[PDB]
């Protein structure tokens, strides 16, 4: 019954100084909060970095050290290195439950920086025949791994029947994701226009498929 | 060296219940407490409830005290976690993690995590459409919607376009997957030279070839 906030997504390259922070809605966060910081690598892997605030996990580099800033609990990375480009949450002890943030997606420059490839492909005609069309919207090689899909039929944000991929890392290190618009052999028909817009490290690529 | 096991997926019809296993080696069991948490792929970590394997005394979250039951059995280091009622709801991927309670308190070590699917589809082989384009090099993909279980192969005329392949992570809608794969070919070879993707689904016995067709 709180509520655990932390930034979406930070961006630092190697050798620099970056603080994650982890806020909870009731109040300060204080040492009773025991705030523990938990760290998400690709594969479903899980590594616990502090707990008590400032306790930092045994074989967890000295780069990372916890501590309140204010109000909030704070991760430090000093020297940030490219191994510590993953996802990391927080969580927060309240007398008797845990409450973990939404997760920060960290990205530590390993390379430059990398725009996405934007392809939409409109129902195809064997589709429309199951009285259903799926639109299909693909995005691969962007970096960092972190990017905004938005669809737009007839001018109007599409707000349901649009699902996207968790961004899966590629070979190459960039990553690739994609957004499916399912409508109904139907809409498909009734529609004009279809949008598929991605913002990607404060640029927008806006692929439109005109029906 | 401390570990914490885990089976890899399970796959339960809605209406029943899963009895998920966490294995503990490399420490004194008892000495620590053992936490279960719930991740559905992109929205976040949920606390289930924890375990003392000592006395057996658990803590849960309001929100899972109908839903979980953790139980322990020290004699084979195991923690274990029922679910109960289950429904295609209920598929993520669920953790066991060891709290050092009595020392300093962190979630040090992890499961590698148990991913549940809860469906009541029986093996369906996928429908494979084609994905060409409508306006240097030019990409083509192909859909394959509607499958179970996982996986499905994809591959581009039976390999030789074998760079410059993506294949997309899979979505569980309404008890079915759906995939996606394209390839980049110079806007020579398309469409003078076909393009065919080639699915192919194992638990179903299939294989489906596309030719892409301009259109
Ligand atoms: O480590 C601490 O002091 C915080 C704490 C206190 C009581 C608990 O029951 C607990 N837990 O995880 O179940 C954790």
């Amino acid at each position: 019954q709180a509520v655990v906030t932390q930034e979406s997504a930070l961006t630092t390259s190697p050798g620099e100084t970056v603080t994650l922070t982890c806020r909870s809605s009731t109040g300060a966060v204080t040492t009773s909060n025991y705030a523990n910081w938990v760290q998400e690598k690709p594969d479903h892997l899980f590594t616990g970095l502090i707990g008590g605030t400032n306790n930092r996990a045994p074989g967890v580099p000295a780069r990372f050290s916890g501590s309140l800033i204010g109000d909030k609990a704070a991760l430090t990375i000093t020297g940030a290195q490219t191994e510590d480009e993953a996802i990391y949450f927080c969580a927060l002890w309240y007398s008797n439950h845990w409450v973990f943030g939404g997760g920060t997606k960290l990205t530590v420059l390993g390379q430059p920086k990398s725009s996405p490839s934007v392809t939409l492909f409109p129902p195809s005609s064997e589709e429309l025949e199951t009285n259903k069309a799926t639109l299909v919207c693909t995005i691969t090689d962007f970096y960092p791994g972190v990017v905004t899909v938005d669809w737009k039929v007839d001018g109007t944000p599409v707000t349901q029947g649009m699902e996207t991929t968790q961004p899966s890392k590629q070979s190459n290190n960039k990553y690739m994701a994609s957004s499916y618009l399912t409508l109904t052999a139907r809409a498909w028909e009734r529609h004009s226009s279809y949008s598929c817009q991605v913002t990607h490290e404060g640029h927008t690529v806006e692929k439109s498929l005109s029906r | 060296q401390v570990q914490l096991q885990q089976p890899g997926a399970e796959l339960v019809k809605p209406g029943a219940s899963v009895k998920l296993s966490c294995k503990a080696s490399g420490y004194t069991f008892t000495s620590y407490w053992m936490h279960w948490v719930k991740q559905r792929p992109g929205r976040g970590l949920e606390w289930i409830g924890r375990i003392d394997p000592n006395s057996g005394g658990t803590k849960y979250n309001e929100k899972f005290k109908s839903k979980a039951t953790l139980t322990v059995d020290k004699p084979s280091s195991t923690a274990y976690m029922q679910l109960s009622s289950l429904t295609s709801e209920d598929s993520a991927v669920y953790y066991c993690a060891r709290y050092d309670y009595y020392g300093s308190s962190y979630f040090d070590y992890w499961g590698q995590g148990t991913t549940l699917t809860v469906s009541s589809a029986k093996t369906t082989p996928p429908s494979v459409y084609p994905l060409a384009p409508g306006s240097s090099m030019v990409t083509l993909g192909c859909l394959v919607k509607g499958y179970f279980p996982e996986p499905v192969t994809v591959t581009w005329n039976s390999g030789s376009l074998s760079s410059g392949v993506h294949t997309f992570p899979a979505v569980l809608q309404s008890d079915l997957y759906t995939l996606s794969s394209s390839v980049t070919v110079p806007s020579s070879p398309w469409p003078s030279e076909t393009v065919t993707c080639n699915v192919a689904h194992p638990a179903s016995s299939t294989k489906v070839d596309k030719k892409i067709v301009p259109r």
